[PDB]
C-alpha cells in the first residue's frame, strides 16, 4: 500500500497509526512497524486492527514488544490481514504467533498461508456421527468419556492436574492416533513447555531428524509476550488446525493449555482499547470472540477435531463468566475439584460435577451406565454424611450407611492412576488400564466382594487384580 | 468539568464576548444555572465566602460551597 | 401549556433527552407531553418526566411506554405542572394505566 | 464467591 | 432455461422503474467489533435498521446529540469508515407464514439447513407489545409435559408461564425436548430457539427430533455463539413474534427460551460496549425491561381474538447453585411460578431433579385436569410429610407404624418419581401410576424392582383397558368404574408380577 | 451541542446583535484560512506558549486581518476560556449555525454535468418546496463518479437524500438480482 | 557477605525505586546467568511492588482492571519470573533460581495477586499459620504444596529412598483426619497413624540449623 | 513520566533534557557484597563499584529451546 502510517500516543502494550485520511485498512489487518532496536533499525513488530478512532487515528495492539518505540514513527500496512504459513511445512516446528520458526533451523516455505480471521464454518456441515474414543484413565473413562470430534473440558485450579493430564494424554493417544496433532501453548510456563518439546523429541513422534515424520506442530505464546500475541496465538493455534482439517482431510487431535490466559490477555488489553470495564472485570465482549474460537472447533464431514481445553478457574470460583460460558460451549467436563488431591487422590477429578453428554446408555453399552449412575449415587452418599462424620462419631449412623461409607471410601481411594509420567510424584512405574477391565474392577469393587481389604491397598493401583497384589503385600508387611 | 463545564451557556458566553477586558465583576448576581440535587452552578459573584448563606427567588436559601474557577457551585 | 416546541436532542433508549428555545424551560418533575409520531400513521402521542435538568436548555426524561418508533428531533408540549391524573370519587371500578387514562375499553371516564 | 459459595456449604 | 433466467432478468429490470423518494444517510465515523457510529441522522426512529454501503445490515439503538450509534447483525471486516452508510425506514420485521415447520434459520429468519427458501408471504413488528389485560384470560386448558412431579406437584397449563432455573448442566435442556417430544399428541406447535450453544448440541437434538418425528410440528431458530450480539439480542424476540403471530392463528403454542442468561449476557455485553452506563452487577438498567417484554409478551388470548394459547417456558441457569444471582432473581420476581432443579438433586439419582421444597406455584392446582386433583391432592400431602419427617429413616426401623410405613410409602414414591431420559408418558401411563402409589398396591415390595414393576404395569394395562384410556380421555374424571378396572387390573398384573 | 457549537451560537449571537453576519462569515472565513498553514495554528494551540506572547501576536493579526472587534474580542476571549485545542472545529462549526440563524439552508449537487444557473435555481427552488429556507445556497462539485445527473445531500450537513444519477443503475442490480 | 548481595529498597524511597529494583536484580541476574555460574534470587515483598506499581499507574490514570489494580501486572510479573530459568550448556548451564515471597492478605491466599503469582510460578509452598501456631516450626502445609519440577530435581538417592512420602503424608493426614472422630481404628490404622506423627515429628528444624543432604538422608 | 525523586526541587518551566537510551544498570564484579537501591549507589559508605556491562533492566526472556531441563 501507500499510506504510510504514523504512531501519535503509545499506551502500555496499546497504540495508534495516525493515517492519511483517504485510504485506512480494516479489522486485524497486519500493520508492520518500522521499528528501531538497540542498534541499527532491523526491528519488525506488527499490529492488528482493532477500531479505528474516526479523524484518522486507529487503535492498535502490538503483538510483539513495545518498547523502543517513538512517535511518529512509521509504520507499513498489508491488506492481508495476517496470512500465516500452515501447511505440511509447519510440522515439528515450534513457531511464532509472527508465523517464525523459534528452533534455530531454517524457515520452511510460506506458500501455505491463510488468514487468522476468517468465516466461522456454517451451520449444516457438521458431521455427528457419535462415538467415544477411549483413553486409559479409569476416573474419566468409567465417568466421563470423551466424545470423539468434540470438545473436551478441563477445568482446574493451579496445581490440582491439567499438566500430567494432558501429557499422559498425548502420549497414549497421539502414538495411539493415525492423525497429526497440534499443541498450542497459550500462556503456560516456558519450562513446561520446552520439557513437553523434550519430551517429543524422546518419544520420536517428531523424529526430529525428519520433518514430514513429525505428527505435530508447535506454537508457544509464552509469558513474554506483550497480550496482543497473547490474544492471537490462540488463534494461530486454531488456523493451524484449520489447515489440517480443510486442506488435509484427516482428523486431528487437539492439545491446547489455558484458554483463562487467553480471555484474560483480552480483559488487560479492553481497558486501553477505548472500551470500557465489563462484568467483574473482565472485556466486555468476552462470550463473542470466544464462541467465535469455539465454533471455529468442529467436525464438518471432511475431518475430525477433537479437542481439550484446559480452561484454569481462578481460585476454584466457578461464578466467573469465561468458564461459565465455557461451560456451555464444551461437550465433556471434568472438574479437579483441589480438595480431592489435597488429600492426595491423584488425580483430583469430582466424580460429582464431571460428566460429558456421551452418558447415554444406548450409546454406553447400558450395563456401563448402570456402574456409572450406581457410584456416582455412592459418592453422593458419602459427600453428604461428611457433615456428621465429624460431628457424631463414625459409629452413630445406621449399619447400612456404615458400609456404604467404607465401600465410598475404597472407592474414592480406587480413584487413583499411576500415569507414565507421574513417576518424578510417585517414583512408581507408570500403569495403563483398559476400559471393559475398569468396568469389571468396578463392579467387583461396588458389588462388596473384596470389600475387607485395607483402605491403602487399593491406593496407587492400575486395577483391582494390582490391587490384589498390593493386598497381599500390605497383609505380610502389617504383621511384618 | 474535562468535557463538558457548566460556565458555558450561551447567555454567558455572549455576556463573556460582548467585551473583552472591562468593567466591574458581578459581584453579588449573576444567572442560576445546571440545578441538579439542590446543585446550583450559578455564573459570577467574585466577593462571596467560602460556606456563605445564599438567597434566591424562590426564597429557598443556599450554602456556598465549592468557589470554582468561574462559576459557583 | 403553550407552544414550547422543542426537538429531542439525545434517545439512548428510554432515556431521551429534549432541548428547547432559551426562554422557557420547564421545571423539575414537569410533565411533557411528546406528540408521538407513531409508525401507524396516527400521532399516538408517549408523555415522560423531567427530574434532571441539564441547565442547557435541555432536559432528561423516560418516558412511561414504550420509546421505540420515535425519530430524532421531534416537537414536544409541556403541561407546566407535574402529572395531572383526572382522579376522583367517579373513578370506580375501572382499570387504569399510570398516567390515569382508562384502558379496560369501556370509555373515558371524568 | 469463594467463600459465599463455601459459605453456603457450610449453612447447608 | 437459462433464457428463460434472462427473461425473468428481463421482467426485473423492467420493473425497476426509477423510484425517487428521500434516503437518510451518513458517513462513517467508527467501528468498534460489534458498535459503530455515524453521524448526520436525525430521521431513523428508534430500533430502526438501516443499510451500509457493502451489504452489511445493522440496527440503529441510541440516538445522541452528534452521531448515531448503528450495531451489527454480522461480520464487521470491510467496513471502510469514510464511507458513506444509508438507511431503511423499516422497523426490522421478519417474514413468516407455515413453511418455517421443521426448518431453522438465523436471527433474520433466514434459512440455513439449505432445505429451499420459506414461503413466507406475512410479516410482523419485533418490537409487539403484549396483549393487553382486556385481551387476557384466564387458564382453563391443561399444558402436559409427560413428567410425573411437574405433571403432579407444579402442573403447567396452556396460557401461563412456568420457569425452570436449574444450576449448570444438570438436565434443563433435556426436560425442555420432553415436553416437546410429550406434545407428539396434540395439535400444539412448540417454538424452540437455542441460545449460545455450541452448533453440534443443537444439531444433535434436531437429529433427536428428525428420529422421534417432532420435525413434522416443530421449529427451531438456534443462534450459536458464532453471531454477532445483536443476532442473539433480539432472536427470542423473533421467536415470540412467531409464537404471537401463530397464537393469533387460532394455534395452540409454547416456547423454549434457551439461556435467557445468554441473552443478558449478550445485552449487557454489546450496550456496555455502546457506551450504556452501566447500572447493577454491571448490568444495564432495562434488562429487566428486555426479560418482561419478552416474557409477558406471552399470555392466553380473549376466545373472541381466536382463543390461542400461549405458554412461556424459558430457561436460565445460574452460577454455581444460587438463588440471589441478578437474573434469576429478575425472572423469578417476573414470573408465575419456579422450579428448581438441582445439581445434587440429579446426583443423588432422582432422574430428573426437582426440589419440591420452595418449588411453588402461583397458580397451583387451577390448572390441572379433574382427575388430577383426586389422584394428586393425596399426593402433595405424602410428598409434604414425607418431606417433613424425612430424617428419622435413619432410626425409621425403630420408629412406629405411623412414620414408618409412610416413610416406606414415601420414599418408594420417590422411587415413582424416577423416570427414564426421554420417555413420553402422557396422561393416562401417569394416573394410574400416581394411583397405584397413593393406594399402596405396591407397598409390599423392595425397593428396587418397583420400576420394572411399573413400566410391565404400564404396558400391559395400556395394551389391555382401551376402554380405560377413552374414559380417561373423555371424561378426565375418575369415575368409580374406572377406579375398579384399575384395582382390578392392579390385582392382575401384580399376581403375574410377583409369581414372575 | 457540541462544546465548540457553543461558542459557534456565541458568534452567532454577536452575529445577531449587529448586522455584520456576512462581515462576520468573511472574517470567519479570512480566520479559517489563518488557522490554516498548520505551524500556525500549532503555534496557537500549542499550549506551553507564554500567554502574552500569544495576545501580542494576537493583537498583531488584529491589525492584519481586518475583523470586526467583536470576532476581534472572541480569539482573545478563546484564547483565554482555555479551549484553544478544537478552534479550527469552531470556526468549521460556525457555518451551519450561521445559515440556520441567517435563515438560508445548505445543500450539494454531484452530477456529472455542471449544472447551470437555471437548473440549480430550479433544484433550489425545489429544496425550499422541501424544506423552506429563504435564500438557500446549494454549492456543488462535478463528480463523474456517477451516471445520470443530479444527487442532493440536503437538510443536514449531509443527512437526506434524493438522486437520479449512477444509483439508478446500481439499485438496478439490486433489484434484479431480487433476492 | 562475599558471595551474597542485598539490594535495599524500603518504602519512602520513591515508588519508581520500588517498581524497577526488582528488575535491577534480574539485572544482576542476567549477567551473573549469563557468566554461566550458578546463581539463585530471593524476590521478596511482592505485594509491596504490585502496590507501588499500582500506584504509579493509577496516578497516570491507566484505567485499573479488576478490584482496581492495573490488568498489566500478571505481564509485569510474569516478565520478571520468566527470567530466572536455567540455561542449557549450549549458552552453557547459566542458571538462575527465583524464590518470591508474596504476603497473602491476612490468612486469606483467595485474594488478586497470589492467584496471579501462583499461575505465573511453577511451584507454590504454603505457610500454615496453623501449623506454626501449633509450633511446627517451620510449616509446611503439606500436601497441598507441590513442585511442578518433581523429583528429576531431587538427588538419585531421595527417589531411591522415599520417592512417596509427599504422597504418603498425604495419605496419612487424610487417615488421621478421618480417624480422629473413629473409635475402634485397626493395628494397621494404628501403625499407620503412630508412624506418621512420626514422620510429623521428622518435619521439626530447630532454627538457623545447617543440614547436610546426607544429614536429612 | 513518573520521577523517581519526590521531585520538590522539580520546578515548572524548567526544560526536560533528553537522553536516549533505556535503564541500563551498570554490572560487573565486586557487587558481590554490596548494596545499592536500583541506581548503582552503594548506600552503606562503601564508595563506588565501577561497571561495564550495564544491561537493560528490561531484557527479553532467554530462547526457549535453549532452556534447560531441570535436573540439578
Ligand atoms: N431423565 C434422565 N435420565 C437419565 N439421564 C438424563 C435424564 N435427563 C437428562 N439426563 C442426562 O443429563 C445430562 C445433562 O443434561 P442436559 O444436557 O439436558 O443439561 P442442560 O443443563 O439442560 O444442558 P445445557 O447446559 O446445554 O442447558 C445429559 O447428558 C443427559 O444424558
Ligand atoms: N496424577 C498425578 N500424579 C502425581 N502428581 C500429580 C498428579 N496430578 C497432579 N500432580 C501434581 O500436581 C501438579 C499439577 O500439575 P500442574 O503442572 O500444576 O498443572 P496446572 O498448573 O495446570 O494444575 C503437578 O505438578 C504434580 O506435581
Amino acid at each position: 500500500k501507500k499510506n504510510l502510517g504514523r504512531i501519535a500516543q503509545i499506551i502500555g502494550p496499546v497504540l495508534d497509526v495516525a493515517f492519511p485520511p483517504g485510504k485506512m485498512p480494516n479489522i486485524y489487518n497486519a500493520l508492520i512497524v518500522k521499528g528501531r532496536d538497540t542498534a541499527g533499525q532491523p526491528m519488525n513488530v506488527t499490529c492488528e486492527v482493532q477500531q479505528l478512532l474516526g479523524n484518522n487515528r486507529v487503535r492498535a495492539v502490538a503483538m510483539s514488544a513495545t518498547d523502543g518505540l517513538t512517535r511518529g514513527m512509521e509504520v507499513i500496512d498489508t491488506g492481508a490481514p495476517l496470512s500465516v504459513p500452515v501447511g505440511g511445512a509447519t510440522l515439528g516446528r515450534i513457531f511464532n504467533v509472527l508465523g517464525e520458526p523459534v528452533d534455530n533451523l531454517g524457515p520452511v516455505d510460506t506458500r501455505t498461508t491463510s488468514p487468522i480471521h476468517r468465516s466461522a464454518p456454517a451451520f449444516t456441515q457438521l458431521d455427528t456421527k457419535l462415538s467415544i474414543f477411549e483413553t486409559g484413565i479409569k476416573v474419566v473413562d468409567l465417568l466421563a468419556p470423551y466424545r470423539r470430534g468434540g470438545k473436551i473440558g478441563l477445568f482446574g485450579g493451579a496445581g490440582v492436574g491439567k499438566t500430567v493430564l494432558i501429557m499422559e494424554l498425548i502420549n497414549n493417544i497421539a502414538k495411539a492416533h493415525g492423525g497429526v496433532s497440534v499443541f498450542g501453548g497459550v500462556g503456560e510456563r516456558t519450562r513446561e513447555g520446552n520439557d513437553l518439546y523434550m519430551e517429543m523429541k524422546e518419544s520420536g513422534v517428531i523424529n526430529e531428524q525428519n520433518i514430514a515424520e513429525s505428527k505435530v506442530a508447535l506454537v508457544y505464546g509464552q509469558m513474554n509476550e506483550p497480550p496482543g500475541a497473547r490474544m492471537r496465538v490462540g488463534l494461530t493455534a486454531l488456523t493451524m488446525a484449520e489447515y489440517f482439517r480443510d486442506v488435509n482431510e484427516q482428523d486431528v487431535l487437539l492439545f491446547i493449555d489455558n484458554i483463562f490466559r487467553f480471555v484474560q490477555a483480552g480483559s488487560e488489553v479492553s481497558a486501553l482499547l477505548g472500551r470500557m470495564p465489563s462484568a467483574v472485570g473482565y472485556q466486555p465482549t468476552l462470550s463473542t470472540e470466544m464462541g467465535s474460537l469455539q465454533e471455529r472447533i468442529t467436525s464438518t464431514k471432511e475431518g475430525s477435531i477433537t479437542s481439550i481445553q484446559a480452561v484454569y478457574v481462578p481460585a476454584d470460583d466457578l461464578t466467573d463468566p469465561a468458564p461459565a460460558t465455557t461451560f456451555a460451549h464444551l461437550d465433556a467436563t471434568t472438574v479437579l475439584s483441589r480438595g480431592l488431591a489435597a488429600k492426595g487422590i491423584y488425580p483430583a477429578v469430582d466424580p460429582l460435577d464431571s460428566t460429558s453428554t456421551m452418558l447415554q446408555p444406548r450409546i454406553v453399552g447400558e450395563e456401563h451406565y448402570e456402574i456409572a449412575q450406581r457410584v456416582k449415587e455412592t459418592l453422593q452418599r458419602y459427600k453428604e454424611l461428611q457433615d456428621i462424620i465429624a460431628i457424631l462419631g463414625l459409629d452413630e449412623l445406621s449399619e447400612e450407611d456404615r458400609l456404604t461409607v467404607a465401600r465410598a471410601r475404597k472407592i474414592e481411594r480406587f480413584l487413583s492412576q499411576p500415569f507414565f509420567v507421574a513417576e518424578v510424584f510417585t517414583g512408581s512405574p507408570g500403569k495403563y488400564v483398559g476400559l471393559a477391565e475398569t468396568i469389571r474392577g468396578f463392579q467387583l469393587i461396588l458389588s462388596g466382594e473384596l470389600d475387607s481389604l485395607p483402605e491403602q491397598a487399593f491406593y496407587l493401583v492400575g486395577n483391582i487384580d494390582e490391587a490384589t497384589a498390593k493386598a497381599m503385600n500390605l497383609e505380610m508387611e502389617s504383621k511384618l | 468539568m474535562a468535557t463538558i463545564r457548566a460556565d458555558e451557556i450561551s447567555k454567558i458566553i455572549r455576556e463573556r464576548i460582548e467585551g473583552y477586558n472591562r468593567e466591574v465583576k458581578v459581584v453579588n448576581t449573576g444567572t442560576v444555572l445546571q440545578v441538579g440535587d439542590g446543585i446550583a452552578r450559578i455564573h459570577g459573584l467574585d466577593e462571596v465566602m467560602a460556606g456563605e448563606l445564599v438567597e434566591f427567588e424562590e426564597g429557598t436559601i443556599g450554602i456556598a460551597l465549592n468557589l470554582e474557577s468561574n462559576n459557583v457551585g | 401549556e403553550k407552544k414550547n416546541l422543542g426537538r429531542i436532542a439525545q434517545i439512548i433508549g428510554p432515556v431521551l433527552d429534549v432541548a428547547f428555545p432559551p426562554g422557557k424551560m420547564p421545571n423539575i418533575y414537569n410533565a411533557l407531553i411528546v406528540k408521538g409520531r407513531d409508525t401507524a400513521g396516527q400521532p399516538m402521542n408517549v408523555t415522560c418526566e423531567v427530574q434532571q435538568l441539564l441547565g442547557n436548555n435541555r432536559v432528561r426524561a423516560v418516558a412511561m411506554s414504550a420509546t421505540d418508533g420515535l425519530t430524532r428531533g421531534m416537537e414536544v408540549i409541556d403541561t407546566g405542572a407535574p402529572l395531572s391524573v383526572p382522579v376522583g370519587g367517579a373513578t370506580l371500578g375501572r382499570i387504569f394505566n399510570v398516567l390515569g387514562e382508562p384502558v379496560d375499553n369501556l370509555g373515558p371516564v371524568d | 464467591c469463594a467463600n459465599l459459595r463455601e459459605l453456603r456449604d457450610r449453612i447447608g | 432455461r437459462a433464457d428463460e433466467i434472462s427473461k425473468i432478468i428481463r421482467e426485473r429490470i423492467e420493473g425497476y422503474n426509477r423510484e425517487v423518494k428521500v434516503v437518510n444517510t451518513g458517513t462513517v465515523l467508527q467501528v468498534g467489533d460489534g458498535i459503530a457510529r455515524i453521524h448526520g441522522l436525525d430521521e431513523v426512529m428508534a430500533g430502526e435498521l438501516v443499510e451500509f454501503e457493502e451489504g452489511t445490515i445493522g440496527i440503529a439503538l441510541n440516538l445522541e446529540s452528534n452521531n448515531v450509534g448503528v450495531v451489527l447483525m454480522g461480520d464487521g471486516l470491510m467496513i471502510q469508515e469514510g464511507s458513506s452508510v444509508k438507511a431503511t425506514g423499516r422497523i426490522a420485521q421478519i417474514p413468516v407464514s407455515e413453511a418455517y415447520l421443521g426448518r431453522v434459520i438465523n436471527a433474520l429468519a433466514k434459512p440455513i439447513d439449505g432445505r429451499g427458501e420459506i414461503t413466507a408471504s406475512e410479516s410482523r413488528l419485533i418490537e409487539s407489545p403484549a396483549p393487553g389485560i382486556m385481551s387476557r384470560r384466564s387458564v382453563y386448558e391443561p399444558l402436559q409435559t409427560g413428567l410425573i412431579a411437574i405433571d403432579a406437584m407444579i402442573p403447567v397449563g396452556r396460557g401461563q408461564r412456568e420457569l425452570i432455573i436449574g444450576d449448570r448442566q444438570t438436565g434443563k435442556t433435556a426436560v425442555a425436548t420432553d415436553t416437546i417430544l410429550n406434545q407428539q399428541g396434540q395439535n400444539v406447535i412448540c417454538v424452540y430457539v437455542a441460545i449460545g450453544q455450541k452448533a453440534s448440541s443443537v444439531a444433535q437434538v434436531v437429529t433427536n427430533f428428525q428420529e422421534r418425528g417432532a420435525m413434522e410440528y416443530t421449529i427451531v431458530v438456534a443462534e450459536t455463539a458464532d453471531s454477532p450480539a445483536t443476532l442473539q439480542y433480539l432472536a427470542p424476540y423473533t421467536g415470540a413474534a412467531l409464537a404471537e403471530y401463530f397464537m393469533y392463528r387460532e394455534r395452540h403454542t409454547l416456547i423454549i427460551y434457551d439461556d435467557l442468561s445468554k441473552q443478558a449476557q449478550a445485552y449487557r455485553q454489546m450496550s456496555l460496549l455502546l457506551r450504556r452506563p452501566p447500572g447493577r452487577e454491571a448490568y444495564p438498567g432495562d434488562v429487566f425491561y428486555l426479560h418482561s417484554r419478552l416474557l409477558e409478551r406471552a399470555a392466553k388470548l380473549s376466545s373472541l381474538l381466536g382463543e390461542g394459547s400461549m405458554t412461556a417456558l424459558p430457561i436460565v441457569e445460574t452460577q454455581a447453585g444460587d438463588v440471589s444471582a441478578y437474573i434469576p432473581t429478575n425472572v423469578i420476581s417476573i414470573t408465575d411460578g419456579q422450579i428448581f432443579l438441582s445439581a445434587d438433586l440429579f446426583n443423588a439419582g432422582i432422574r430428573p431433579a426437582i426440589n419440591v421444597g420452595i418449588s411453588v406455584s402461583r397458580v397451583g392446582s387451577a390448572a390441572q385436569i379433574k382427575a388430577m386433583k383426586k389422584v394428586a391432592g393425596k399426593l402433595k400431602l405424602e410428598l409434604a410429610q414425607f418431606a417433613e419427617l424425612e430424617a428419622f429413616a435413619q432410626f425409621a426401623s425403630d420408629l412406629d407404624k405411623a412414620t414408618q410405613n409412610q416413610l416406606a410409602r414415601g420414599q418408594r414414591l420417590r422411587e415413582l418419581l424416577k423416570q427414564p431420559q426421554s420417555a413420553p408418558l402422557t396422561v393416562e401411563e401417569q394416573v394410574m401410576t400416581i394411583y397405584t402409589g397413593t393406594n399402596g398396591y405396591l407397598d409390599s415390595l423392595e425397593l428396587d424392582q418397583v420400576r420394572k414393576y411399573l413400566v410391565e404395569l404400564r404396558t400391559y394395562v395400556k395394551t389391555n383397558k382401551p376402554e380405560f384410556q377413552e374414559i380417561i380421555s373423555s371424561t378426565k374424571t375418575f369415575t368409580e368404574e374406572a377406579e375398579a378396572l384399575l384395582k382390578e387390573a392392579i390385582q392382575e398384573q401384580m399376581e403375574r408380577f410377583l409369581l414372575q | 451541542d457540541s462544546t465548540a457549537s457553543r461558542y459557534a451560537s456565541a458568534l452567532a449571537d454577536v452575529a445577531d446583535v449587529t448586522g455584520t453576519l456576512e462581515a462576520t462569515n468573511s472574517d470567519v472565513e479570512k480566520l479559517i484560512r489563518i488557522f490554516s498553514e498548520e505551524p500556525v495554528y500549532y503555534f496557537f494551540a500549542n499550549p506551553v506558549i507564554s500567554i502574552d506572547n500569544k495576545r501580542s501576536v494576537l493583537d498583531e493579526i488584529i491589525t492584519t486581518s481586518g475583523l470586526q472587534p467583536h470576532t476581534a474580542n472572541f480569539i482573545n476571549i478563546l484564547i483565554d476560556s482555555e479551549r484553544i485545542n478544537l478552534v479550527k472545529e469552531i470556526l468549521n462549526e460556525f457555518e451551519d449555525v450561521f445559515n440556520k440563524i441567517t435563515g438560508t439552508e445548505v445543500a450539494v449537487v454531484t452530477s456529472v454535468v455542471k449544472l447551470e444557473n437555471d437548473h440549480l435555481a430550479q433544484i433550489a427552488k425545489g429544496v425550499q418546496k422541501i424544506t423552506g429556507a429563504k435564500n438557500v445556497r446549494i454549492k456543488t462539485v462535478i463528480d463523474p463518479s456517477l451516471v445520470a445527473g443530479f444527487t442532493i445531500r440536503y437538510g443536514n450537513e449531509g443527512s437526506k437524500l434524493v438522486d437520479m444519477s449512477v444509483k439508478k443503475q446500481l439499485e438496478e442490480i439490486a433489484a434484479q438480482l431480487e433476492m
